[PDB]
RNA sequence: AAAUCCAGGUACGGGUGAAGACACCCGUUAGGCGCAACGGGACGGAAAGACCCCGUGAAGCUUUACUGUAGCUUAAUAUUG
RNA sequence: GUUAAUCUAGCUGUAACCAGUACCGAGAACGAACACACGUAGUCAAGGAGAGGAUCCUAAGGUUAGCGAGUGAACUAUAGC
RNA sequence: UUGUGGUAGACGAGCGUUGUAUUGGAGUUGAAGUCAAAGCGUGAGCAUUGGUGGAUCCAAUACAAGUGAGAAUGCCGGCAUGAGUAACGCUUGGGAGUGAGAAUCUCCCAAACCGAUUGACUAAGGUUUCCUGGACCAGGGUCGUCCUUCCAGGGUUAGUCUGGACCUAAGCUGAGGCUGAAAAGCGUAGGCGAUGGACAACAGGUUAAUAUUCCUGUACUUACAGUUAGACUGAUGGAGUG
RNA sequence: GGGUAGGUGGUAAGAACCUCAGAUCCGGAGAUUUCCGAAUGGAGCAAUCCGGUAGUUGGAAACAGCUAUCAUUAAUUGAUGAAUAAAUAGUCAAUUAAAGCAAUACGUGGUGAAGUGAAACAUCUCAGUAGCCACAGGAAAAGAAAACGAAUGUGAUUCCGUGUGUAGUGGCGAGCGAAAGCGGAACAGGCCAAACUUAUCAUUAGAUAGGGGUUGUAGGGCUUGCAAUGUGGACUUGAAAACGAUAGAAGAAGCUGUUGGAAAGCAGCGCGCAAAAGGGUGAUAGCCCCGUAUUUGAAAUUGUUUUCAUACCUAGCGAGAUCCCUGAGUAGCUCGGAAAACGUUAUUUUGAGUGAAUCUGCCCAGACCAUUGGGUAAGCCUAAAUACUAAUUAGUGACCGAUAGCGAAACAGUACCGUGAGGGAAAGGUGAAAAGAACCCAGAGAUGGGAGUGAAAUAGAUUCUGAAACCAUAUGCCUACAACG
């Protein structure tokens, strides 16, 4: 599928900004661009907070059914008895 | 064209050989006449025909 | 704008010299720098001299130079009795 | 062609397709490498004197020749003497 | 001990460059490249430090070559000099206005040339150069608020005009066909081909830009049916005219 | 069918919508496919003009919409029909083929130079090269012996090495240069004409369609018997299966610290492997991502092979006897020329002329004759090895890295030159990301100077670095009686 679908939680692994948990809003899979809400704000100075993207590196998607919301990888082979592909975590077994 | 119509024997093209080996691009036409035939449908028809088909034609008793 | 241009701070006489010198030799004269001029020189500039010669070089032209030839003409043979 | 077609004259009605149509037509739109003193078919062609479309000046109309301002030396062109 | 000048020219030993291989190793605590400096070598050449720069690179041994530049009236690019020199390619004076800025633009008034023309209409060409508003990188041999330049918007209106839908000349093409190694060449019927023949529209007005085209007024033509009357029509061909 | 969650092609933000009832996207198959162009209704100055015919619709009718068809040539079929009575030419109609283009390449075939070399030059070479032209093809051409050629011999063709720079040939100068033999890649040989026989053609057949038969230690036909039911393919239709090609699916493993703008480096402790090929991610990542190794999968279209059935073709050993057949303007011979290594010569071809024989035959073994020996022309067909790659896919390089490399890294055969054929260029890089430099002052304005973002604005849109020639500014020293590579 791919790693990375509009509206679920991420998380930044390296830049300027660490920790800075977000909710992604527009994706461009052409240019491997994303758009998190939140972060990267950049003072435009129109002749303006608009966000700037992020490369789909940097971003990692987030845990929020452990105890520990920590990151970790996306497998996709789990492809449930009753349902198409899904998204679950390696170092884990939480769906999406 | 200059060659015949019951084949298509055409001019043959050689060397004018003179005397001290100077050569001469040269050509050679067949010999042309304009002696009859007859078809086996009537249509008796005049060709312009080679004379060695026309000695052929002659032993054959194709007129 | 231009052609030009080995670097230049680029005198004159006698002599010498690849044989006619801004530079060499020996004398002489001359503050630094422009502007308008004129043309003696720098064998000035423009053109790898047109003349001449050389190349086992080219082309054009000529002719009773050579060798061939398109054409024109003559004979045998086929077309053909 | 007559058991009427076709034409002529008139009345009523209908239709008249396709491309060109601007502007320049040359001392600045064309051919000259240019906003280059050159070249390019035909048409209209006023008045005075005059044979006249010559020649001098003007009309209808039209242009400011897309670097200026001075001085009035040599020197050059052009005119005058 | 004997020697060590040297072009053509023979021989020997060597430096450097680019890359490949294995071996070591330096680098955002700043790599190569680039300039600067008062170093070291017998030479080709080689280090050291600092500024700049912002990611690759150095040494050792072999190997392979687009391997080493001052000259070719060398090629390409840039830059001088000549020189702020010759040239700027037929013409004026002013008032008022605009504008930050005017000899140079707009208006006015003269002035000076043209006038068998620098005037007016069009063919050929060219292809938007035309009209309005705006702009002043570049082009304009100066300047410029302005240009025939640039930008945005716009304009070309036909039964009768120029030409097709009619005609043919020179000539071009050319079925069959003739000739020619091949392609092609020649040529008949047909078909094209105006610079010519035949065919019906005049005057005036209007818009910033069109006009016998649009509009106003008055006209003519060529077809088509339907209708009234008269009449027998009379060609793909013959003749006359043209 | 695949495939998800965004998308409406690039300079491109905004405006207005489609979409998670499964769009866009990717792959297969389809339909539409204006006009010119072989161009083909007729023209024509290419991309425009003018039509005919047959339908249908509108209209009272011209006329207009809307459909299809309308070139020439060759073959075949039918109809018609001349001078001329019949017949043929011709004309009309119907059906089926091509005409063109390009892969600047490869093949064949026709025609065919010169420059140059010879230190000049004509014989000769360059060269059967370039060019012009016709013709296809996926490869073509060639080809199954009237052979090689010296032997108790090989046994279609083609291609590579060697023979060898040999034997020869050459104004015996320059130069040219095989055929055998040998080692190899690949390997297949089939079929007509004619004798004889059948059926039919006013059967004057000398013709049409069958059977039969294919050749050399000669064969086949003609008369007579035995054995055969089978291999074999240069090959027709079906069915089944396998392996691929065309979209794709899954696809392991990491944190901490320091410089730091950003660390993925450096350092500490780990970890995974049929994956340490590659690309991106703020600086050099095996573990951030996308992939790769591996394992996989196709509704539809297509390729190669295999299997079973299925046609057509194809099969063997003897006996008799003057029987018949065994490719005619042909092989030769002569005149002029040429291919072959050979400058004309056996062999091979031919423009002109002449011209045989028939198994006791014909040709051949470098003029020629005899002996010996080899092979049977004058008819056709043929995969493989071979040559070439503009093209599709994957990938490589001790190949180029913007004066290079294709002429061309970008809208290049463009702009531009030329009437026309044709000739024919130059130039790329901000930063990680526009955060493209709001605001203020001067100015008419571009712009500049502060500010602001940012690691740096000596990164600022003149945009990576930024030498030299060259032009200006400045500290320090010298120079206005001086002859200066
Ligand atoms: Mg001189
Ligand atoms: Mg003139
Ligand atoms: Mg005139
Ligand atoms: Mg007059
Ligand atoms: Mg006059
Ligand atoms: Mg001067
Ligand atoms: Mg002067
Ligand atoms: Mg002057
Ligand atoms: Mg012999």
């Amino acid at each position: 599928m791919q790693r990375i679908k509009k509206g679920d939680k991420v998380v930044v692994i390296t830049g300027k900004n660490k920790g800075g948990s977000g909710i992604v809003l527009k994706i461009m899979p052409a240019r491997q661009q994303a758009i998190v809400e939140g972060l990267n704000k950049v003072t435009r100075h129109k002749k303006v907070q608009q966000e700037a993207p992020i490369f789909l590196s940097k971003l990692a998607l987030f845990d929020q059914k452990a105890k520990q919301q920590t990151i970790g990888k996306i497998k996709y082979v789990m492809d449930p008895k009753t349902n198409k592909k899904t998204r679950v975590f390696k170092k884990s077994n939480n769906t999406l | 064209a200059k060659k015949d119509q019951l084949t298509l024997r055409g001019p043959l093209y050689g060397n004018n050989r003179s005397h001290s080996k100077t050569i001469t691009r040269r050509k050679w036409n067949v010999n042309l006449q304009p002696c009859k035939v007859k078809t086996a449908d009537g249509k008796t028809t005049r060709i312009l025909v080679s004379t060695r088909t026309l000695r052929t034609l002659k032993k054959h008793n194709r007129l």
